[PDB]
């Protein structure tokens, strides 16, 4: 996930 | 030790003036010139969470992280934090969950309500 969003 | 530094010497470079990203310059960069909107910027990072774990390196990947600045593919301080960084420059950012991954949090690392530190360098930036 990180670090997208 | 760097995050307790960061959270009571830092500077509020948010545009709200909320303290909600703080930022420490550690390593200063080269001329004037500071990213523009859409660049695709190339930086290696560490992030820490709060309990001094460590949650990230692009070091240990060996590959920087790329990214086209100001358009939300990161958290919201990393947007408004590389876009204040010369090409060359090492900071220190401490960022409220406000301006990162808020009460959701991001598994499998990062908790609900998480205050997040990192040391950024900025590589590189070209328009495309």
């Amino acid at each position: 996930d990180f670090p997208f969003v | 030790g760097a995050p307790a530094t960061v959270t009571e010497q830092g500077e509020d470079i948010t545009s709200k003036k909320d303290r909600g990203v703080l930022k420490i310059v550690k390593r200063v960069g080269n001329g004037e010139e500071t990213p523009m909107i859409g660049d695709k910027v190339y930086v290696h990072y560490k992030g820490k969470l709060s309990n001094g774990k460590k949650f990230d390196s692009s070091h240990d990947r060996n590959e920087p992280f790329v990214f086209s600045l100001g358009k939300g593919q990161v958290i919201k301080a990393w947007d408004i934090g590389v876009a204040t960084m010369k090409k060359g420059e090492i900071c220190h950012l401490l960022c409220k969950p406000e301006y990162a991954y808020g009460s959701a949090g991001s598994l499998p690392k990062i908790p609900s309500n998480a205050t997040l530190f990192f040391e950024i360098e900025l590589l590189d930036f070209k328009g495309e």
